[PDB]
RNA sequence: UUCGGGUCUUGUAAUUGGAAUGAGUACAAUGUAAAUACCUUAACGAGGAACAAUUGGAGGGCAAGUCUGGUGCCAGCAGCCG
């Protein structure tokens, strides 16, 4: 019913924020709604992380539409201030994406979350 | 083709 | 019918006939491009069309109006690089001949 | 319209990079008899040969092949009906087993052909990237499987 | 194959008289 | 490549309702059911015909798996002019509109989609196209929308679900005519990522055989897409 | 040196006599490592001629 | 009944029968009696020493002919005369009469090849990395 | 005399080396992971064969036998620790499902390539052999070093390395001196 | 040996591109079309008999 | 097997830049009964990086060149030799 849907629980958010931090170090993370828009167009994204408390919320509701059209799992995290900290940037982040790389050192962890996020949907 | 045919002439011989 | 393409008119124009000839011999036009081996015979039904680009692609894939010209032959005329390569090649062909 | 079947994306030249443990293996009819003749259990015998789980498969043709044999080969039919043996359906009129097995490997490069037939063995051999299993001596042997 | 590389040296054509 | 000013020579494709635009570089193109606009921003080609301005849309293989399938050289496409078509998993008009173009005014396309947001544009695009039927419903329960659909001469499924085989059969049993066409696009990763792609493909072929669908053709979609294939089969109701 | 090698070739063609290699001026080496290592090449090269 | 005893207390006969029948094998007989090396070309050795008696094909007009590469050699161990192959006419050169040659197993009937002359490998001379001592 | 020091071979020649499929497979493995020669592939195949044979032999035993439980638990623990076997994947049957590739990714060279310290497997090997990479506080110059899960995320440039903080190498300072002169 | 194998593998990759198509990262930029052209009368699909 | 067929950034016998490093040499220390070596390390040590990797196998091509035979210009052998 709420526009932000599905909203991950505390356990799921912890695991997601763990992966995004690792993806940041390995240069597999695109930060910002505009970036998340682009990566969907090129079809190089595994899933899109979004902040449910974004101010206002709708401003990232175009990302779900692109994702569902392209069959990309997506999830909402409660906090944007938390998401930005995980990404490693010194500002809040409302949306983020994981870039596709089957030759990345964190492939298993990404797919582990990619499994659970799919179950959430 | 000529090189193949000359080569084949070796296998025949 | 909805799906039927027009007959080319008997005694077709020179511009059309030349256009069909290039695209048959399209391989030789650019040295850096190569295509499938393909035997083309001129179609029974065809038409000549104008490509319309999306406006978001104005910078990326839009030809200048001055560059836009009716026949494919003369669009290849304007491209200086194509002219330069062809000039060198035929001279090399002529000297061998 | 000319048709040139594509080279399977699973083959790196003559190497099949798609077949991996656990394996899926098609059982040719003559395989069962020789396995019984040599007192080699099917499921473990494949495991001992490849040191990995093997998922044996029997098509309708091979199943039809066994029933037609008669009472003498009742044991072979019983082993073929072992529930660990999965079944494959067929969509071609002929019951000729050898042609059916050859066709399936051509379409999907995921099956080991388990057979002793000289004619079938030669045909599978020409098809690239098809590991070919047989029972000889005391236990099973696999020829074109790099991972061994 | 007991032939040395020198044994397979290229033999050049005599040029025509000027 | 195909810049806005370039001219092109269009000739008919082997499949009815599909056309090839020649030039320096070749394009797959379909006739625009609704001239004067592009559904997803695709390039559009206009031809002067006695004069009315007939218009043509470019079909992008990297976006639509069916076009990518045509490119690989599929032998038989049941999708043809004047043919009822049931498109499962109609995420949006990216591929449906092109399928609507092929069938033409006489044919119809039944689009089935689940998620409400992608559907909303499907209704919007459907308004432009009289021959498209937007059915916002889950394909796993064909009975809910059994009202809106008579039999369909071909069933196309782009549903990316692990149980797509069950989805296909239930629709096929209800709506596909005998000797009807079935064209399935398979993604190995969604079904079972643990095993190699090709073993998945063989597994789905077996499931289709269990459901009395005789497979006719199979084709992988590279270089346009990795780990994908399109399988074409005919539905023999009496028996496989 | 040259004259060392030439005499061996003279001997090899005119009938090998008993040949004993004598190394001299080894004290000039400043490191034991290079001394031992240098001895190795000189011996093995001597083992080629003799 | 397979024509053999099967009683639980018949181990003795089975052994005695087996030992007697084992002598039937030629391989078993040769191994035990040490007569397996009679058949070897060199009488059990891996290589054969000899003297070069003549170069039969030295005259032959046809270069690198099979005849050119044949040399008559007399084995020192027994004094029987045989033929040896030389790798090529260039290698036929290093051989001259009355030189010691080591022979190894290889025109029919020529089953030997020269691997050393005067105590140095022919290949070494052919690659010319050594010089024949005289 | 002194008691003998035991030794063993770490590799074995495959059964029939010249299979075209086998040659292409070794080609692919060596190219993808930058192996110097076929002996590395033979070594890892030998190790994997030993492991998988042990797993099969334990599997033959009945469930709950002391030896099966003890040896299987030890083997699963070692495979999980080295990182070839995932945490959710702790059964001997899945040990039978392992492949050489997994051990190949667990090589230090591959980890250095994947982590972004080097953009290519060959560049990674060159860095390893030139003492620029350290696992934790330890400088490792062995590309065949097997990285554990815990050790995986401590890989870094060595403090002594010019890329890891120390002074520039001989080439750089030589060039700087000549430019100054 | 390492250099020799490296050249051998990349050479093999070029050849494999010739024998069959390979995914190459997909579309990059605007869709221009089929650079090498389309053959109307050729089919590559495997047929079920 | 001829017939031909399939495929696209490929090839160069082309130029060119500054970064890394140990084989080796070597203050020193460590090591040792005393030494050598290893592990360390001031200072030197790379573009043909000549700081010059090997062992076998397969197959060419060439001449005012040389030998042999013959239903003309060919064929066989072979060619460090013109
Ligand atoms: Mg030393
Ligand atoms: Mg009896
Ligand atoms: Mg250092
Ligand atoms: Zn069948």
């Amino acid at each position: 019913n709420p526009k932000a849907f599905p909203l991950a629980d505390a356990a799921l958010t912890q695991q997601i924020l763990d992966v995004v931090q690792q993806a940041a170090n390995l240069r597999q993370l695109k930060k910002g709604a505009n970036e998340a828009t682009k990566t969907l167009n090129r079809g190089i994204s595994e899933f899109i992380i979004m902040a449910a408390d974004c101010e206002p919320i709708e401003i990232l509701l175009h990302l779900p539409l692109l994702c569902e059209d392209k069959n990309v799992p997506y999830v909402f995290v409660p906090s944007r201030v938390a998401l930005g900290r995980a990404c490693g940037v010194s500002r809040p982040v409302i949306a983020a994406s994981i870039t596709t790389n089957d030759a990345s050192a964190i492939k298993t962890q990404i797919y582990a979350v990619k499994d659970k996020i799919e179950t959430l949907l | 083709r000529k090189e193949r045919l000359k080569k084949l002439a070796k296998m025949e011989e | 019918d909805w799906f039927t393409l027009p007959k080319p008119d008997d005694n077709m124009r020179r511009e059309v006939q030349r256009d069909l000839l290039l695209i048959k011999h399209r391989a030789a036009l650019d040295p850096k491009r190569h295509y499938k081996k393909q035997r083309w015979e001129v179609p029974e039904r065809f038409a000549i069309g104008t490509i319309i680009e999306d406006k978001s692609e104005f910078y990326s894939s839009r030809m200048n109006r001055k560059e836009r010209k009716s026949t494919i032959l003369e669009t290849l005329m304007g491209d200086e690089a194509s002219n330069k390569y062809f000039k060198r090649k035929y001279n090399e062909i002529q000297e061998k001949s | 319209t000319r048709n040139i079947p594509q080279v399977s994306s699973a083959l790196f030249f003559q190497y099949n990079q798609a077949i991996k443990p656990p394996y899926q293996v098609l059982i040719d009819t003559n395989f069962i008899n020789f396995s019984i003749q040599k007192k080699v259990d099917i499921v473990r015998g494949m495991m001992d040969c490849l040191l990995a789980k093997c998922n044996p498969l029997i098509t309708d043709c091979v199943m039809a092949e066994l029933e037609k044999l008669g009472p003498k080969y009742r044991i072979a039919l019983k082993l073929a009906r072992d529930p660990r043996i999965k079944r494959l359906s067929c969509s071609h009129k002929g019951t000729y087993a050898d042609d059916c097995l050859v066709h399936r490997v051509l379409q999907h490069k995921c099956y080991i052909v388990a057979t002793n037939d000289a004619g079938l063995k030669q045909r599978i051999r020409k098809i690239p990237g098809i590991p070919l299993m047989s029972v000889g001596g005391h236990a099973y042997v696999i020829e074109k499987l790099p991972d061994v | 194959k007991l032939v040395h590389d020198v044994q397979k040296k290229q033999h050049r054509e005599r040029s025509q008289l000027t | 490549g195909a810049r806005g000013g370039a001219k092109v020579v269009i000739e008919p494709h082997r499949h009815a309702g599909v056309y090839i635009a020649r030039g320096k570089e070749d394009l797959l193109v379909t006739k625009n059911m609704a001239p004067g606009e592009s559904v997803y921003g695709e390039k559009r080609i206009s031809v002067e015909e006695p004069p009315t301005k007939v218009e043509y849309r470019v079909w992008n293989p990297f976006r639509s798996k069916l076009a990518a399938g045509i490119m690989g050289g599929l032998d038989e496409l049941f999708i043809a002019p004047g043919k009822k078509v049931l498109y499962l998993g109609a995420a949006s008009g990216t591929s449906v509109s092109h399928v609507s173009d092929v069938v033409g005014p006489e044919g119809v396309v039944y689009a089935v989609e689940f998620s409400h947001r992608p559907g909303r544009e499907l209704i919007s695009m459907a308004k432009k196209r009289p021959n498209i039927i937007p059915i916002i419903e889950d394909a796993r329960h064909p009975q809910k929308y059994r009202m809106l659909i008579g039999m369909v001469d071909c069933v196309f499924a782009d549903v990316a679900q692990p149980d797509q085989a069950r989805i296909i059969a239930l629709n096929s049993h209800m709506f596909l005519k005998d000797q009807g066409g079935v064209v399935i696009s398979i993604k190995a990763n969604c079904i079972d990522s643990t095993v190699d792609a090709e073993t998945v493909f063989a597994r789905e072929v077996q499931k289709l055989r269990e459901e009395r669908i005789k497979p006719l053709e199979q084709l992988t979609l590279e270089p346009y897409e990795r780990d994908h294939c399109i399988v074409v089969g005919r539905y023999m109701r009496s028996g496989l | 040196e040259m004259e060392t090698m030439e005499f061996l070739n003279i001997a090899q063609h005119h009938g090998m006599p008993r040949v004993l290699g004598v190394a001299t001026h080894l004290d000039l080496f400043k490191s034991q490592s290079t001394l031992r290592a240098s001895k190795k090449r000189l011996k093995h090269r001597f083992w080629t001629e003799v | 009944g397979k024509g053999k005893p099967r009683g639980l207390n018949s181990a003795r006969k089975l052994r005695v029968h087996r030992r007697n029948n084992r002598w039937a094998e030629n391989n078993y007989k040769k191994r035990l009696l040490g007569t397996a090396f009679k058949s070897s070309p060199f009488g059990g050795s891996s290589h054969a020493k000899g003297i070069v008696l003549e170069k039969l094909g030295i005259e032959s007009k046809q270069p690198n002919s099979a005849i050119r590469k044949c040399v008559r050699v007399q084995l020192i161990k027994n004094g029987k005369k045989v033929t040896a192959f030389v790798p090529n006419d260039g290698c036929l050169n290093f051989v001259d009469e009355n030189d010691e040659v080591l022979l190894a197993g290889f025109i029919p009937g020529v089953r030997f090849k020269v691997v050393k002359v005067s105590g140095v490998s022919l290949l070494a001379l052919w690659k010319e990395k050594k010089e024949k001592p005289r | 005399p002194r008691a003998p020091r035991t030794y063993s071979k770490t590799y074995s020649t495959p059964k029939r080396p010249y299979e075209s499929s086998r040659l292409d497979a070794e080609l692919k493995l060596a190219g993808e992971f930058g192996l110097k020669n076929k002996k590395e592939i033979y070594r890892i195949s030998f190790q994997l064969s030993k492991i998988r044979r042990a797993a099969r032999d334990l599997l033959t035993r009945d469930e709950k036998d002391p030896k099966r439980l003890f040896e299987g638990n030890a083997l699963i623990r070692r495979l999980v620790r080295v990182g070839v076997l995932s945490e959710d994947k702790k059964k001997l049957d899945y040990v039978l499902a392992l492949k050489v590739e997994d051990f190949l990714e667990r090589r230090l060279q591959t980890q250095v390539y994947k982590l972004g310290l080097a953009k290519s497997v060959h560049h990674a090997r060159v860095l390893i052999t030139q003492r620029h990479i350290a696992v934790g506080k330890q400088i490792v110059n062995i590309p065949s070093f097997m990285v554990r899960l815990d050790s995986e995320k401590h890989i870094d440039f060595a403090p002594t390395s010019p890329f890891g903080g120390a002074r520039p190498g001989r080439v750089a300072r030589r060039n700087a001196a000549r430019k100054a002169e | 040996s390492r250099v020799k194998k490296r050249k051998k593998y990349q050479k093999a990759q070029k050849k494999l591109k010739s024998v069959r198509a390979v995914y190459s990262g997909g579309q990059s930029g605007v869709y221009e079309g089929e650079k090498t052209g389309i053959k109307k009368g050729l089919t590559r699909s495997v047929k079920f008999k």
